[PDB]
């Protein structure tokens, strides 16, 4: 499960292993 | 010595700078607007930050946003790239005040060479020839004639309109032209003030690359012929220029180094000249990396983006002018995503299938990928196609093959135009001037013949 | 002067030669076995011909089939490439007898340099050093010792003998032939380009010493171990040997370098897999040069014009498992993303969503990087290796990444015994593999 | 161009703003 | 509004997701 | 009582983290 | 000078230290086992880390785990508190090697005063009285007799007390019984002799020292009221001490502290009978009952530890140490006073702590909190201060009555009974208060209310 | 000796006094209006009585109702607390006639110090300085000038205007007639310094120190501290001695506060509060005395158990009043229901409160929810503890001035000890910080 997240501007590539 | 560098640009150049960072073991941080979220540069980077809304003024030209992004990502230096804030002294001073290193010339040099008037003054001071002209207003027709005697006909009348409102080839024609130019400026430009400059019928655009370090060492890294241009935007660039002689190359290189050292230059810069009838004239200096640095980069075997970073960290030049040696010939064609045959009107859309040409002596500096929607809010340059050869003929053949085998499906490119030019007898002979496109419209007929149907 | 050229090969090399064909304005015809119908070189070529079933003996090695393809497709000359009927005088004789031009050395020269023993004889003439050895069987232990005095210890029985006392026992254990043994040699080879009119040039050296079981993995130009003095002497020797044998086109003379002394081993009669590093450092298209020499052009340059610039390194992207004794790995490549940038060249024979034929070699592609200095080439290669995406099949790319980080490689001390002596490479390789 | 999901997240009293894509 | 406790590799962090 | 947590392994830019969420 | 400190403890003390950190402007990081995830000290701290499972050995006693947590949280110093690892020299050394400051005495001093025997020897140096004894295996009954005359009867036979001998003739039977008992139970069978005090009082002296050798004595404490050997009530000052004896003991404490190279807070515990005081052992940490000394002498000892850890020289001198008022502390432990102080477990339902001037509550529990069983019984400490002892007793009685802790049994009834007992009211509480007055438990029951969870 | 005492008050003081009753072994009886039936002080007390409807006039200021409550519950003495009937001599006389003991000053003393004018006379008769002023109306502008030379400029005209020079008196008299006047000396930047006094029925009196209740908004106190940073040891003795002198002259017999104004090293008497002080808490923590317990004993007839030599200050104490007002909107009254209530805890933290969790605050009477008091060894500690306690005091549902307290305790002027009566007016930056600290 891959999404991209922007914490106050900073781009982060996350990958949740349920 | 800094470890993380922020690239304040987008597209092709941003990827080019980032690759230099990776090879040097440095972290690259990307800045992006909302339109370029799914852009290639963002992903390549080690870290990234939203610089702002799609509007250029609110994103890549927003100084505070870029500096704020650097602070959040921990960047210690900024690479401007080409365009946007790269030649903006305000951005340099803001970056210096924030404690960051500007990977480019110092602010004072940038300012001294910023405006066209200031640069020509600085170039005459350093004994670099400039276009013979009088920047103060010319009151009457008699002064035009006298200025015509000193400058040598033809001359051109312009208004405070960069290109001549009128070109006068004889003293007799000056009364009609002076009258015609005044109305045209009064009615449209709104200022009857004119000035006179020397006119070059068939010039060639030759530029000199200059690299300097923080300690006053400067070197000239060769010439570039950027003659093939539509409007005044370059389309094809090659290195070396066929029109220059070995002696002129040194003479111009020396002039470039004089101006760079005289202004206190640091990092990479490009001095643009006009060349006709064995004579060269200075026009302007770009206080940044050049989009066409690739051809010089391949002919002289130097990574200029890496060189910029090193001198930014304070390294003294690791080579001398004796070490600057050209080998081979390089050509660059701009894949500008605009419609030839339709007055290069911007072409937009989504790129479906992307297959880049490959081989020995082929380089592709791109800012696009397959299944990518090309943002319309900025530039038109999708990628740059560069080839190298043992001689000019080889490089042209590789460019011809690479152009044919470059697959871009969703959007129209000027690739047919490039193919027609590279077949043209004038280009093959190395006689392309600034007036190459205007004087030979057969190019566009051949371009239509090579243009695949795009449909929708 | 011919207009249509047939490439009697597949994969990486086949595409490389075709690119040269297109640039020179020539027609490319491809040959393919039933396995390579969907191969990149058949799609690229202007024309193609089906030469046989997947078995190499029945396809790419079938002389009659290739001549048949040339006739059907209208080809006027054939480029052998490397590894298939290349260095086969019989194929040359068939091609010349069929009315076609063979883009390579002539048959008689190719034959004289074929066998290791035959080449050594041609090499002793023309004054090229060879490994001190006896071609005939060694009768008794005393001859080994006497051969030990002539050659100088260490020697090798065909076991390694370091002293005369160990030769007495070692000879017993083996029961031959004796030759001088080099403890830690380096693989140095010299590039030769020749003309139909007797003009010969030496285009430098290459260090292809990072090798497993006599199979090259990394190649670089120039060699850090060679000095300018050795470079001139070795190149001259290469040209001398070529002229005596009547060479034409591209060739590679392989030497062994130990303790400042070089010894000839073999001459490959054709194009080199690692010719790429030489092309990038000396700025020459060797395949184009071969084509030009084939139509009869005299050499367009002289040894004085041969000038090295920069440093180039090549990593072979082999479909093999480094963690398990380079065991052939096979399968279908899903997504293919090649590294790109200034000074990065990729000579490939695969594409995305391509099932790799198992009947042939393991070479998927060759990754070559060039830099201003060797350090750039190392950094550039390290980035390219990281950014090379081959998702369906196992490759030796992890091994390459570990080697380029290793201190011995960084210093330029990689010998032919590099991999045996440093197994820490495979520990590092495991870390970068998942 | 699916629109993002925007939340305001307070972690140990520090308000961050998040935008999730996909 | 939506308050949880999260232990990232040991470190306790008090989150509040709001909306 | 003591509801058990939800445990997930999250990789952020290549950094493996062990996360436990409560409630 | 550090900015963030990690508290390596739980419950009452951890909150006490955190409050001091907050007041001094420093960040405090908490560590907790799985059982204390919902504990007050984890919520209070600026940051927290999970060090392990509920087992003390795998959590709060895990030296390597605590140090790793400090690195993850950015802590630069560690406050041991009063239990786990506070007097463990190894923990100090691990903290020193990790580059963090230990908010306590140095390792070498901690070691020299670690064992009861080692402390007694360091006390013989520096001229501090100790319990007259041998501490070396006694061979026969005759040696006991001679040692009995030298020390003065009564004396007590102990093993590595088992029996108390009041006369010379009584020594042979007790020695025989004491040996068999040691062999059978402790598998040792070797004994030693000490002087016995029939009705002693437990009086301890608080000492504060700096890295630079300045040491001061911050008064006395009477911790006489104990069950088994565990304190339940502590008060300061002690009614049995005279002003002169108080000074003499403080001087001895500082001398002993300085000789051992002490830094930080510590407590020297004595036994007091018939006008004479005897050193027993020194606690190289903060004391649970430091609260009463804080109320009478108006000093924040936890803040003092932090300052001394940051390198400050003592900001005051012995002349500045002045007692005002009287403070008493009743420890609110979860135990059933009416059934051999058996451990009490459960979940606290409704919690309302007493309030007022001169009332302090240092607690490690809250309302609707399930008390962890794996550790101690101390839920909280109820401390009151007064102008005179009578005032402090009255406030303690009111606070005790108005402390509502529902769901779990506490010894709060016992406390109230004690504070009514005439012996206590006079200040004749000796170590044997509870053992000799079993009427306390009767009163306790009357004040014990019916309870339900 | 009386055994049960009735507390004729509510809220903070009512609970505070009851705690004193419990400690002394005494029974406390509560009185409540219909609004305060479910109030904290009613539950705490041993007994309770309903005195009337929510209007303060018919309940809490109803003498007859309070006397009736004492009769019904059996109380023998009444503690007035602060406010309502605490300073009403009439209530004292009714209480004495019913046979009950008033835990406070005697009626006659209360009267002599009741009015500001009457108090000024008693202070001059006792040699305590007063503000230089004229008690009768000022006839003409010339008298203002002559009074200006006598007192020293600046002076002030009241029924208002502040005149800094003799020349300005001509215009100011004109303006004052537009709005029958009198003149007094004006103090530019004074400090509110008050002295606590404890006395017994037998004429023995002691001075228990000072308190700086100078942070005030519209003459309403917000922060109080002891000791005052502005006083010197000599000034403290002179003022304390003066306070005892005035107390003895009026025949005082209970706890009292003398309020002064302090400017330029000189102190001036203003008013005497013949009751317990709201901020007695800071004095209690610094001098370690239970004043309410002391009141009860002196009322029981005990002779003073200590002497002035025994009165010793230790440490520094600060009190912030948790008033239910909007610090950001001109301290406008805020009412509502308290949801979650958690008081700060720790060493040296005291909360004297009249509210609880899930309590709807009566909209009548005061705005004081509770009083937060901190003690430290030095003032810096006390300031640090107050900052922690203010942050960790949870009062949900109702607006409090706690943000203002937090900003003030961060202000450089307060940190330095320069808090004047004009602290709030001269530094409006407090409210910006207060805005920053609100939800």
């Amino acid at each position: 499960r891959r999404f991209t997240i922007e914490v106050n501007g900073r781009r982060f590539g996350v990958a949740v292993f349920g | 010595m800094f470890r993380t560098i922020l690239v304040a640009n987008r597209g092709e150049i941003a990827l080019r700078v980032m690759r230099a960072c990776r090879e040097l073991g440095l972290r690259c941080v990307a800045v992006y607007s909302e339109a370029d979220r799914d852009a290639p540069h963002v992903a390549y980077a080690d870290d990234a930050f939203l610089i702002g809304p799609p509007s250029p003024a609110e994103s890549y030209l927003n100084i505070d946003a870029i500096i704020r992004a650097a602070k959040a990502t921990g960047a210690e230096a900024i690479h401007p790239g080409y365009g946007f804030l790269a030649e903006n002294a305000s951005f340099v001073r803001a970056v210096t005040a924030a404690g960051l290193i500007f990977i480019g010339p110092p602010a004072e040099a940038m300012e001294r060479m910023g405006g066209k008037t200031a640069a020509r003054r600085e170039a005459t001071a350093a004994g670099v020839p400039v276009v013979p002209g009088v920047l103060e207003p010319v009151t009457d027709a008699a002064e035009v004639r006298r200025l015509g005697k000193e400058f040598g006909y033809p001359i051109a009348i312009k208004a405070v309109g960069g290109r001549g409102l009128r070109v006068v080839r004889s003293p007799e024609e000056v009364d009609e032209a002076f009258a015609a130019a005044r109305r045209e400026a009064e009615v449209a430009f709104k200022n009857g003030e004119l000035y006179v400059e020397k006119y070059l019928d068939d010039p060639r655009h030759i530029e000199i690359q200059v690299l300097a370090d923080r300690y006053g060492n400067a070197v000239a890294l060769g010439e570039r012929d950027c003659s093939v241009q539509r409007r005044h935007q370059k389309l094809i660039e090659e290195c070396p220029s066929p029109a220059l002689t070995p002696e002129l190359r040194a003479e111009m290189g020396a002039a470039a180094v004089r101006l760079a050292k005289a202004v206190g230059y640091v990092s990479a810069g490009t001095l643009e000249f006009l060349f006709q009838d064995g004579r060269y004239y200075f026009l302007e200096m770009n206080t940044r990396i050049q989009v066409e640095h690739t051809v010089t980069e391949m002919v002289y075997g130097i990574d200029l983006v890496a060189a910029q970073i090193r001198i930014a960290q304070g390294e003294k030049l690791w080579f001398k002018q004796e070490d600057v040696v050209p080998r081979g010939h390089a050509i660059e064609c701009r894949i500008n995503a605009e419609d030839p045959l339709h007055n290069f009107r911007p072409a937009l859309g989504t790129i479906g299938e992307y297959h880049e040409p490959v081989g020995f002596g082929v380089r592709v500096d791109s800012g696009v990928r397959a299944y990518y929607t090309v943002p319309s809010h900025y530039d038109s340059l999708l990628a740059k196609l560069i080839t190298w050869g043992s001689d000019r003929q080889e490089a042209i053949a590789r460019m011809r093959r690479a152009l044919a085998e470059y697959r871009i499906e969703g959007v129209t490119t000027i690739i047919p135009f490039h193919q027609a030019a590279l077949e043209h007898p004038v280009f093959t002979a190395g006689a392309a001037t600034v007036n190459f496109i205007p004087r030979h419209p057969e190019l566009f007929s051949r371009a239509a013949e090579l243009t695949p149907p795009t449909a929708a």
